[PDB]
């Protein structure tokens, strides 16, 4: 368990930061989905402003 | 005159739709370079902390 | 079990930061549905110059 | 006014989630302070009777 | 009014990405605090076991 | 031999923590500066479609 | 064991310099990358003024 | 004839200021990627030293 702890502290900190990087990725993927909400909206409405 | 009025009615609706789409399409290309560099700086900093 | 308890607590706290950064971006999708209503205000403006 | 209503909502919601993530940071430290205090105290009690 | 609604849309989109990045920085501090806190819990347990 | 261990490994651990602080600050600054890229480098080239 | 600690001490000192190579290029990068996030926030705000 | 000469004036000097900002983006994302590439080329072998 003392030998294990020398990798386990890195495995814990890497799997923490890889979860935390997936968590900053998931908030930023919902920002890509907001910017897709604006893209489907400008596609629908601003195209019909050009028809207007 | 109306040909250039229809020109903004493309231009404006296009810059609004391209803004909110490419926000996610390019943010999800910076998030993956953060994945590639956290796998470097994990592999540096944690290897000083494992020496202390 | 305390190295393991320190791990799953950090991963759950990182996931708690996800779940509240996702909601502040769900509150941003509620603005992209207004950038929709503004792109429809440009449809209504090109329809105002149409009707006028 | 719906685009400007989306501005203030996103900013206030995201600033609220920043205060929530900085509390998630403080709760992680306020828990770690107890997890190390429990790791010191529990193994000091296990070794107290063994040394005794 | 459509041009003003398109300039405030750029201000919305810029300020959304700026506060999403400051939120993603606070979640990154939360995740780095976890990976230091996972080491501190393990260093406390290793120290107390080594002494006893 | 083991007295040479205690005095050698600990003056090295002093010099190593005099570098582990720099590697924690760069890894913290990666997570933040990438959250800055996630907004700024999307906006940059997206807004060059509009520069035209 | 003492050959393994005379080795782990010479290793500790070598490998602190072999991390100081990486972390000094990441430290130079991090300082230049704070300067770059100002260059790309200059690109966001400049090209978003030009989007308006 | 005015609208044809005007559309050719616009498409010409469009590419003049498009290009120079697009040469700056393609440098701004490169400055980052080149400084990361410098570290990444030392960091191939030192990561196997660190673990030994």
């Amino acid at each position: 368990a003392k030998q294990e702890s020398t990798e386990y502290r890195r495995q814990v900190q890497s799997l923490t930061c890889e979860v935390d990087a997936l968590k900053g990725t998931n908030e930023s993927l919902e920002r890509q989905m907001r910017e897709m909400e604006e893209n489907f909206a400008v596609e629908a409405a601003n195209y019909q402003d050009t028809i207007g | 005159l109306r040909r250039q009025v229809d020109q903004l009615t493309n231009d404006k609706a296009r810059v609004e739709v391209e803004r909110d789409n490419l926000a996610e399409d390019i943010m999800r290309l910076r998030e993956k370079l953060q994945e590639e560099m956290l796998q470097r700086e994990e592999a540096e900093n944690t290897l000083q902390s494992f020496r202390q």
